[PDB]
DNA sequence: CACCCTTTCATTATTATTATTTTTTTTTTTT
């Protein structure tokens, strides 16, 4: 069908590291679908792959999904996020005297440990996010239509939607070639701002140990 | 399921942010070198989408509480005022690890990543505490999705939604509030106020050439120690300003709602602030929401009484050898 | 069609969409806010809704005004399910008139025909009457319409049936008797004020059902002024002067009232030096007045003035000063700025409601300050895509031309903007409507244009009403001049420019050939809540509404499709300015082309 | 060996910071 998509936020969210796939989000949204409709105690390996998008084969084996990453155009200024995470002592200290705590340190640490604070910096961007894939458009939108969030799932308040928009464009104007790609993709597949890294291409794209060797766009 | 919670401080609001902001005595922000400034913590902002004005979008500033503060501000009342007394009436000691579990965010039960099965995954997300935040070396998804404290703002307008444009204020929400700390030996007026301090006169003397001897040296050098005698600036929100409270819980059971739901009943006595010293983040509860539903009362909740009896047979049964589970 | 509503077989297709969304909203008991243009049908649609709620069982109330009545029960005559289940009208006082006071004119002033009428029953004359009393089932006797089509020149407010009148007289027997049309049939027609004033009945503690299934709404911007219009009590000074002739306490009332261009706006209680023990006396002297022997209609003034004193006393309203048009006459209003408890009160009272209007959404889909004004909670608020076609835009040609100078009501200004009418004037093909926000622009546009255009112009002022101007518009339009019209107030909003001899063919429609928008309509609406929901807000509202208006003024070119060589000027030059604040006046003008 | 103390090491270096400029109308058909 060839479509394009895009999601427009009723809250800042996390700039990402590396690439925010379509995949990855439809694939979430797919394991929280099946979360509803089985129950909490199934395989999230199952179902991330259940998706209504087209699946690339290299030449060589090292398939992908045909989605190409969320190009970013940004409304807001990237500006920056700060949290930072304690354990509350004054409480530890009561709780330590009426018993209901077991301590035996009689002293915290803020470097490091149970009682540390630490503080952290993440990007903040407000942004118009297109992405542009092959597959049914129904199942895209029953899928976005439970994403509230994209981005962080952050539980604590980020990347809230205000919408999401899928239409048909023709073939010459949708770039899916930019997305992480495998080294064996094909000549009129690789471009100049692909460029050859250890990226995963599929699935969860912060699982580690299924990166590969990859060839693929920057943000 | 969602939880609306629409609060009006009683107090002012301050949650502190970072970076080095200079304000000077009249009240200009981040002056330009040259003249003198001063230190100011400004309360928390983030610059959020406009579409007030034009139909193009502007970059405005808003002034907020993080949705972290939030997120364990509600964790801290459940465990100050229902958690801890079920605990400590049944007799149960946490471990430092599994109280760091349950207490923050943190991950010292075991540094090392815990591998996790879908079952003990399952039967750790529908624990009527555990499973809202999660949290520890599983670093499973909590169910519990705090939002930031919104203000009902114009600049948020697009955070806030449609619906809010009665009641709702604009203009600057900020005020530069002025502390100061003045060196008390300063302040010692006699024989009887200074009998208390052993050296009494000679004591207080010697501080008072010492102080004199560092603010003449440190105005000689302009021209590394540091007194007592401050004066500082911090901008905080203003009270009686109300707020909105997104609590969007994805795939909740009855206890967990039923928790939440006493955290709102108890959180009367709690603060939200950077100001405990001089009681900001005071603050009622005036509506609560439920899927769209109010059901806060004066006399706190009325409504809701399955969750109510949820959440009374969940602390009921609670043994803290989930926590400890929970944790390794 | 399959699977239609009933009725939807005679709804334009491009409404089709709206209508099935809206009937579903409304079928989940939300209140659906639905927008569509001027000339394409919202009365069919309407009906198809009326008719598709009636079937499930559902207690249907349709709210409009009552020129959009006939036109209403026009689309709710010939389809069989409200034929079914019967169709009815709610009227109040002001649709009647007082038989022994109009016969006491028409002898006075030698009216033949108003006298026979009268004796007789005042059987209906009108076209109108007569189906409507047919479609009701219940005879419409003693209309003011009808008793005005043979005379104009009467005195309406004079001859009015007011609630002091006898109870033998036949026209009040015929309302109370009436009163009781919701029982006998499954839709039943009101106006907004009949809709605020039942609810004012509701919430102080008959015409309408205790509990609305399903509303329509007709017109639903207007909805809000109207339960604006009711819950202000006016007292009115000279009238009751004239009838206690026919105290000093008042007249010290006066005298204190003179001390308070700002008279005390939006002040519920801010000074009240002499203001509640005057009352207090106004009140006590009005009430305490013999009923014998004191006139019968003497006492529906006496009752006004003591109901809108009542009003002023309690202090949980505000009071506001305003003078009349012919003199500076002593107006005191004690009207409510905040309507949420009323509003809300007729909202749980209604199980889903669908609002159409021609402006009732702000930008795209963007409907906040509508449920705003009316107040509709935001749970049950359902906001629909509206529907813009390009035959509203197609036929009509934006000018580039404008007047240079800044709209800041100098001379110099009419002076070069009136250039511009003459010149405007001069390629007109047809009528020209000139639209203004203020009396004294349009009596400079006047000065400016007296000599030059002669027989040729309108004007409107304190002694020119909108309907006589209008009036005015279609004589000589008819003796085959071509009119310019300094129309304001209400030609802005709410005038049928399209012409009605010429029914079938819209191509050859020339009565306005030329809209010219001398100025942007800001600072419009000074009404209470407007003020309060201004003050909350900011600049936006007054933006947004200056919005609003502005759409209604430039809705007056086309009013159905078909139409060709249409004409569309605006002189403002803060709109072909580097100004941001006109950027949505732009917008606007960006749907047109060149 | 799980519970803590307290030691230890590290190389460059600079500093900018969004905030606004109405008009004053007389409508409508309630009790």
């Amino acid at each position: 069908v060839n479509l394009k998509v895009t999601i427009d936020l009723s809250n800042p969210m996390m700039e990402p590291g590396d690439l925010l796939h379509l995949d990855a989000l439809l694939g979430a949204l797919r394991v929280s679908r099946a979360r509803a409709e089985h129950g909490d105690a199934i395989n999230p390996r199952d179902y991330h792959y259940d998706l209504p998008l087209e699946r690339y084969q290299a030449p060589s084996g090292d398939w992908v999904f045909k989605a190409s990453a969320f190009k970013l155009k940004r409304q807001l200024p990237n500006q920056m996020w700060m949290q930072t995470g304690r354990l509350s002592i004054v409480e530890a200290a009561r709780h330590r005297q009426s018993g209901y705590l077991q301590l035996r340190a009689g002293k915290p640490n803020p470097a490091g440990g149970p009682f540390k604070t630490s503080i952290y910096h993440r990007p903040i961007v407000q942004a118009e996010l297109t992405a542009f894939c092959v597959g049914d458009q129904q199942g895209i939108e029953a899928l976005l239509s439970e994403c509230r969030q994209i981005g962080g799932k952050r539980g604590v308040g980020f990347g809230q939607v205000a919408g999401f928009k899928v239409e048909p464009v023709a073939e010459t104007d949708c770039p899916w070639s930019w997305r992480a790609l495998p080294a064996d993709a094909d000549p009129r597949l690789v471009t100049s701002e692909h460029a050859r890294c250890i990226a995963a291409i599929r699935g969860p794209y912060w699982d580690r140990t299924l990166h590969v060797e990859a060839l693929a766009p920057t943000p | 399921m969602q939880i609306e919670v629409t609060v009006r401080n009683i107090t002012p609001i301050f949650s502190a942010a970072p970076g080095s902001n200079y304000i000077t005595i009249d009240g200009t922000i981040n002056p330009p070198p040259g003249v003198s400034r001063f230190p100011l913590v400004r309360t928390r902002m983030m610059y959020v989408a406009a579409d007030v004005g034009d139909g193009v979008i502007k970059s405005v500033p808003l002034q907020i509480v993080p949705g972290n503060t939030m997120r364990s501000l509600l964790r801290r009342t459940m465990l100050k005022h229902v958690i801890e007394p079920a605990l400590v009436e049944k007799g149960n000691k946490l471990s430092i690890g599994a109280y760091a579990t349950a207490y923050s965010g943190n991950a010292t039960g075991n540094p090392d990543g815990v591998p996790s099965s879908f079952d003990e995954i399952a039967t750790m997300r529908a624990h009527p505490f555990i499973g809202l935040f999660g949290g520890g070396p599983r670093m499973l998804e909590g169910r519990l999705m705090v939002d930031s404290l919104y203000p009902i703002h114009t600049n948020a307008e697009r955070i806030l939604g449609a619906g809010y444009e009665n009641e709702m204020m604009s203009g600057p929400i900020t005020q530069v509030v002025w502390a100061r700390r003045m060196d008390p030996i300063l302040n010692l007026g006699s024989s009887e106020d200074v009998e208390v301090i052993n050296g009494g006169a000679v004591a207080a003397n010697g501080w008072i050439q010492d102080l004199l001897a560092n603010s003449k040296a440190a105005a000689s050098k302009k021209k590394n120690g540091r007194g007592l005698k401050a004066f500082n600036a911090h901008e905080v929100v203003i009270p009686g300003l109300k707020w909105v409270w997104r609590i969007s819980l994805d795939r909740p059971t009855d206890a967990q709602v039923g928790l939440v739901l006493l955290a709102l009943n108890k959180m009367t006595n709690e603060r939200i602030a950077g100001g405990h010293s001089k009681d900001y983040g005071r603050f009622v509860i005036d509506g609560v929401s439920l899927n769209g539903e109010q059901v806060w009362s004066q006399s706190g909740i009325t409504g809701g009484e399955q969750y109510f009896d949820a959440v009374a047979e969940a602390i009921d049964g609670l043994s803290s050898k989930e926590f400890e589970q929970f944790a390794q | 069609p399959a699977d239609a509503l009933p009725g939807e077989g005679a709804v334009r297709e491009v409404l089709r969409p709206l209508l099935k969304q809206a009937a579903e909203k409304t079928a989940a008991g939300k209140i659906v806010f639905a927008e569509a243009a001027t000339g394409t049908g919202k009365g069919r649609m309407i009906a198809s809704l009326a008719a598709a709620a009636a079937i499930k069982g559902d207690t249907v109330v349709v709210s409009a005004p009552l020129a959009v009545t006939w036109q209403l029960v026009n689309d709710m005559k010939d389809i069989p399910e409200v034929r079914r289940v019967g169709l009815t009208l709610s009227l109040g006082r002001p649709n009647f008139i007082s038989p022994q006071r109009t016969l006491e004119w028409a002898i006075d002033n030698e009216r033949a025909d108003l006298a026979a009428w009268i004796e007789g029953g005042g059987k209906p004359l009108s076209l109108r009457s007569m189906e409507t009393s047919k479609v009701i089932s219940h005879e419409l006797c003693w209309l003011l319409e009808d008793a005005l089509l043979l005379a104009e020149d009467l005195p309406a407010d004079s001859l009015l049936l007011t609630s002091e009148d006898p109870a033998d007289c036949p026209a009040q027997q015929l309302y109370v008797a009436m009163r009781s049309n919701y029982t006998e049939a499954g839709i039943i027609l009101c106006s907004h004020f009949m809709l605020a004033a039942h609810t004012r009945m509701m919430q102080m503690r008959l015409s309408l059902p205790h509990f609305i299934d399903t509303l329509i709404v007709d017109e639903a911007h207007l909805l809000e002024q109207a339960f604006a219009s009711v819950y202000t009590h006016t007292l009115r000074l000279r009238p009751l002067m004239r009838t206690i002739e026919g105290l000093d306490a008042l007249k010290e009332l006066f005298t204190q009232m003179q001390v308070a261009t700002n008279t005390s706006l939006n002040v519920p209680l801010s000074d009240v030096p002499e203001l509640i023990p005057a009352l207090k006396d106004t009140v006590k002297t009005l009430g305490a007045l013999p009923t014998k022997g004191m006139s019968r209609d003497a006492r529906s003034v006496i009752r006004i003035a003591t109901r809108a004193a009542n009003d002023a006393l309690s202090g949980h309203s505000r009071l506001r000063i305003e003078v009349t048009p012919v003199h500076s006459y002593p107006m005191l209003l004690s009207g409510r700025s905040n309507l949420q408890r009323a509003l809300l009160g007729l909202w749980n009272a209604t199980g889903g409601a669908t609002l159409v209007s021609a402006t009732l959404f702000t930008t795209g889909d963007n409907g906040s300050l509508t449920r705003w004004k009316l107040e509709v909670p935001t749970e049950r608020a359902a906001f629909l895509p509206p529907v813009h076609p390009a035959w509203t835009t197609a036929p009509v040609l934006l000018h580039k031309e404008f007047c240079a100078h800044e709209p800041d009501d100098s001379p110099e200004w009419a002076t070069e903007c009136a250039q511009t009418i003459q010149g405007v004037a001069s390629t007109a093909q047809g009528g020209t409507l000139v639209l203004c926000t203020s009396y004294q622009n349009t009596e400079l546009l006047a000065g400016r244009l007296g000599a030059a255009l002669g027989d040729r112009l309108i004007v409107q002022s304190k002694t020119s009403s909108a309907a006589t101007c209008l009036a005015q518009f279609k004589a000589k339009h008819k003796a085959g001049i071509r009119p310019v019209w300094l129309g304001l107030g209400a030609a802005w909003t709410g005038i049928d420019l399209s012409d009605h001899s010429l029914p079938d063919n819209p191509e050859l429609d020339r009565l306005l050939s030329d809209l010219v928008i001398t100025r942007i309509p800001v600072g419009q609406n000074r009404s209470l809540t407007h003020e309060r929901r201004t003050a909350i807000g900011g600049f936006r509202i007054i933006s947004q509404e200056a919005a609003w208006h502005f759409r209604q003024g430039l809705g007056r070119l086309v009013r159905r499709p078909g139409v060709t060589h249409k004409n569309l000027w605006v002189l403002d030059a803060r709109i072909y300015g580097g100004a941001a604040w006109v950027a949505p006046f732009r917008q606007i003008l960006d749907r047109y082309k060149k």
